[PDB]
RNA sequence: AGAACUUUGAAGGCCGAAGUGGAGAAGGGUUCCAUGUGAACAGCAGUUGAACAUGGGUCAGUCGGUCCUGAGAGAUGGGCGAGCGCCGUUCCGAAGGGACGGGCGAUGGCCUCCGUUGCCCUCGGCCGAUCGAAAGGGAGUCGGGUUCAGAUCCCCGAAUCCGGAGUGGCGGAGAUGGGCGCCGCGAGGCGUCCAGUGCGGUAACGCGACCGAUCCCGGAGAAGCCGGCGGGAGCCCCGGGGAGAGUUCUCUUUUCUUUGUGAAGGGCAGGGCGCCCUGGAAUGGGUUCGCCCCGAGAGAGGGGCCCGUGCCUUGGAAAGCGUCGCGGUUCCGGCGGCGUCCGGUGAGCUCUCGCUGGCCCUUGAAAAUCCGGGGGAGAGGGUGUAAAUCUCGCGCCGGGCCGUACCCAUAUCCGCAGCAGGUCUCCAAGGUGAACAGCCUCUGGCAUGUUGGAACAAUGUAGGUAAGGGAAGUCGGCAAGCCGGAUCCGUAACUUCGGGAUAAGGAUUGGCUCUAAGGGCUGGCAGCCGACUUAGAACUGGUGCGGACCAGGGGAAUCCGA
RNA sequence: CCUGGGCAGGGCGAAGCCAGAGGAAACUCUGGUGGAGGUCCGUAGCGGUCCUGACGUGCAAAUCGGUCGUCCGACCUGGG
């Protein structure tokens, strides 16, 4: 029901040791391995949300 | 040109209903019941897929059965890994360990020198 | 089932208690000896006459039996 | 029916007029097809192991077998002897060139040699 | 041997559906159907996956690319725009 | 007592494996079986039945429900509502009553050693109680025999799963080695110290076992459809043998029924690997039906792993089957002999497994359960003495409840009925044949479908013909009838260039002898064994050949809808 | 919506691939392989065009016999 891809990408709470999983719409040129940052003072490139 | 029967009261062709047919020591032609196939564990997320080698490939209530020989490998991460992970990991954790400690003592000599 | 190779493996496990029932089969070119001990059936299969008798000799007193015809 | 399938072995009550079906569907043109380029493919393999085929013209023929040229085995292993035959010859005169060359430079290495004596 | 000289792939439909939108599904199809050069293990194993995604068959580096192509002419543009705002004096 | 109909013998037929056969789900509820009657029922009849009366029949750890969630249904917190109640399923909730570890107090048993109670500290997202599949997921029973009615349930025989073990049932791992000083010829001994939570292979990985707590990660469960190809099984085909039977007017080493190994453990074939080592290619090479693969390592050589439903082995020949003979009135899963064998092949049909490809603005399910790995908090005897733990071989006990008969249908269901109506499934043989088409047979069923006898009038209902004309009948070629299969030629107007097209229009088609072509397996070109296909030639039958059945009449146009 | 079951055989021969020939190049021609499709003939299945046939106080308060359209799918169907 959605033509756009969903990237399944994991992260990892700071907070306790367990490594979490969420949902993102995948950006156009991601692939699997690339290291997508998240947060403020991210770099800007292809896939980091800021 | 004996024409079989069921045995059970499943009479639809699903697929738990999956069979096989052998012959009885009374010479007769009988229809015998067939587990359905386990696949063997595969790696963990990332790697070329295919079988893990050396692992029972049964069904996981049939994994109680199994001892600690027919259900891992004797390696470090040996049912998880199909050891290329496993060759890959260790050279790839031993780099960037290595790279960081570069990193400090430059960060270290650049302390010392400003 | 299960296939005794050795006649003294067979010869312990006669030995060894909670079994109940030792059969003597003898056919057209060997001869087949059943211990029924407990939810197993062991077999010990020689084709030497002058051995099973003897086997027959050392069997213990002390249990049953059953020569199959 | 074993007196009709004795006919039919012996290829009796197998006209025009019998056949109800499609050619495709009596025999079929792709099992026609696997079971001749099996064989012509197999034939190079049973060569190419033993003796007779090279490691470099074994792959030509492969592809010439993979085209529709090579109808059946016979003509294939007459191509495959045409081919041996002009291969001997292309070889045999290639090693009388080589034997004439070679002796011609041996004896322009031995005059140099005869001159480099005489001159010490 | 050269068996179709207008329809190519689209032959597979036939007589329907207009000559104008099998022109314009023809190379869409074509786009959808050509492998294409990996630019990470250097092969040409791309095969599609579903919609918006491509899949290179050695190596397993699955890459969320355009809906009929490899790469959007208008996703180039926008990687050059981010690039190109990227080392624009440091944010 | 009574026979067109009940039962048996025989004959002739039908259903003909997509069944008028053998069993199921829903539904019926005793209809299943035996005995007795025939006023009542069955559209006539009965000695018959699904009618009536009497008496029987359904046995489960390993078949299913019960367990799990799916779409969905749902109560509490909360809100609404005059009100029974309604909205909602994580929202606005103080919505975990559990375990490990430590400390303290008390009780009990043989107070040695252990098990609980009460308190404190520490840890611990439920995607939110609960329901929801007799076709989804879901551990583990198969072989022979038994009744008038049961069958994986009952008897015999042979196995497996899941729970339980406190004074911890028996073995085997962990387990027992090295160094030093002395005695003794020596085997060995004395005393001290130290190690020992298993080993091997370069590897992929293997073994009889291999300390593991909160926590984390991962896999299985857990995947669509359709082509191809290959392996295995079952059935079918052919040749030889063994047992029985049919025909013999003449022939036929002829024809027909049968010719066995279950679950489980081990060994070995066979299939597969995107699994490892040596090794570096180009004059590019290896393989498929199709692809595909190769410096991110091809060919080649040597190894490893998975499935092993295939063969052998314990089961297992003592049963089972065929055939011949012998005793018991009977009761006896009687008694004795022989056999239950050798091979070949497949565009053969069905099932299963595996490789690979195509399709997509379709990506083709969750949960319960179970396993592996990372982590080392802790645990244990400390040395001539044995534990902490065992996912190893055994030994002992238990597995509760519910359903189990029969029809599953042109007569046990629904339609007011023994109603040409309707209802979801598995198994499917021989010939002709492309075919699970149509036709005839075998295994298995049946009496022609709620009646029989006599005659063959009109009209009718279905079927087939008819001299000459061929649509002149009729609103209309309505109905009926011509071509129909296959092979070899040859195919128009128009067009979106794909089609139109099996266009149109011709020839052959039977039987019997031949000829040529299409393969495998051994030896360093020679020899043995089978396949049904194609093409060509002669001869012949009253031009007869798709000889039954199977089965496109065609062409030119107009309007409308792609 | 969820969860299951099913669809005999032949015809046309798309993409991709191989071989040969021509050309300076663009590329073209021929012979194969391939099996694509809301494709064609056709069975089971699903519906019901015509005979305005049979029945029409019927088998039936809508059925039957031929002739039928479609049959890999915008397909048919059980249960919740
Ligand atoms: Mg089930
Ligand atoms: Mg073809
Ligand atoms: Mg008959
Ligand atoms: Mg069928
Ligand atoms: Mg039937
Ligand atoms: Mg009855
Ligand atoms: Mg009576
Ligand atoms: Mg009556
Ligand atoms: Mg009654
Ligand atoms: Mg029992
Ligand atoms: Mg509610
Ligand atoms: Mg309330
Ligand atoms: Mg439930
Ligand atoms: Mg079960
Ligand atoms: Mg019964
Ligand atoms: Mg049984
Ligand atoms: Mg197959
Ligand atoms: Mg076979
Ligand atoms: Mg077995
Ligand atoms: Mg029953
Ligand atoms: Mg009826
Ligand atoms: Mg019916
Ligand atoms: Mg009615
Ligand atoms: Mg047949
Ligand atoms: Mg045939
Ligand atoms: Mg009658
Ligand atoms: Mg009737
Ligand atoms: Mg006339
Ligand atoms: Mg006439
Ligand atoms: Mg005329
Ligand atoms: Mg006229
Ligand atoms: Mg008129
Ligand atoms: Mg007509
Ligand atoms: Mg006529
Ligand atoms: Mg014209
Ligand atoms: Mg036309
Ligand atoms: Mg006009
Ligand atoms: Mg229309
Ligand atoms: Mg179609
Ligand atoms: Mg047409
Ligand atoms: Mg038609
Ligand atoms: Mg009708
Ligand atoms: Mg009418
Ligand atoms: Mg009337
Ligand atoms: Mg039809
Ligand atoms: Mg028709
Ligand atoms: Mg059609
Ligand atoms: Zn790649």
């Amino acid at each position: 029901g959605r033509g756009a891809p969903l990237a399944k990408v994991v992260f990892r709470d700071p907070y306790r040791f367990k490594k979490r999983t969420e949902l993102f719409i995948a950006a156009e040129g991601i692939h699997t391995g690339q290291f997508v940052y998240c947060g403020k003072k991210a770099q800007l490139n292809i896939g980091n949300v800021l | 040109v004996q024409r079989l029967t069921y045995r059970r009261r499943l009479s639809y062709n699903t697929a738990s209903n999956k069979t096989r047919l052998s012959r009885t020591p009374g010479n007769r032609i009988v229809y015998l019941y067939t587990k359905k196939v386990g696949k063997a564990p595969k790696s963990a997320c990332g790697v070329c897929p295919g079988r893990l080698r050396g692992v029972r490939a049964v069904r996981p209530k049939v994994l109680m059965r199994l001892s600690k020989t027919k259900k891992h490998v004797s390696r470090a991460y040996g049912g998880s890994m199909c050891a290329k992970c496993v060759r890959d990991r260790i050279k790839r954790a031993f780099l960037i360990e290595e790279q960081k400690i570069v990193v400090k003592v430059l960060k270290a000599q650049a302390q010392s020198q400003k | 089932p299960r296939k005794i190779e050795e006649i003294k493996d067979f010869l312990l496990t006669a030995r060894r208690k909670d079994a109940k029932s030792v059969k003597i089969k003898k056919n057209k070119d060997n001869v087949k000896f059943k211990v029924r001990c407990s939810r197993y059936l062991y077999t010990l299969v020689i084709t030497d006459k002058e051995k099973a008798e003897k086997l027959k000799q050392s069997l213990p007193p002390g249990l049953a039996v059953k020569e199959l015809k | 029916c074993r007196k009709n399938t004795l006919a039919r072995r012996k290829g009796r009550h197998m006209g025009i007029g019998k056949r109800k079906g499609t050619a495709n569907a009596r025999m079929p043109e792709k099992v026609t097809w696997m079971r001749r380029m099996r064989i012509l493919r197999r034939l190079l393999r049973r060569y190419r192991e033993s003796k007779k085929i090279d490691r470099h013209m074994y792959h030509s023929l492969y592809l010439k077998v993979k085209g529709n040229v090579f109808k059946n085995k016979r003509i294939l292993m007459e191509h495959i002897h045409k081919l041996k035959a002009d291969k001997a010859r292309k070889k045999l005169l290639a090693d009388q060139a080589e034997a004439r060359r070679s002796k011609t430079k041996e004896a322009r290495k031995r005059r140099e040699e005869r001159l480099q004596a005489k001159k010490e | 041997a050269k068996r179709t000289k207008k329809v190519g792939i689209v032959g597979k439909y036939g007589t329907r559906y207009g000559a104008s939108l099998r022109k314009m599904v023809k190379k869409i199809e074509i786009s959808q159907h050509a492998k294409y050069t990996c630019s990470f293990c250097g092969k040409t194993k791309m095969k599609r996956r579903a919609v918006g995604i491509w899949h290179c068959g050695s190596c397993m580096k699955t890459v969320a690319g355009g809906a009929w192509t490899y790469n959007t002419t208008s996703a180039v543009t926008v990687k050059s725009a981010i690039r190109r705002l990227k080392e624009l004096k440091d944010q």
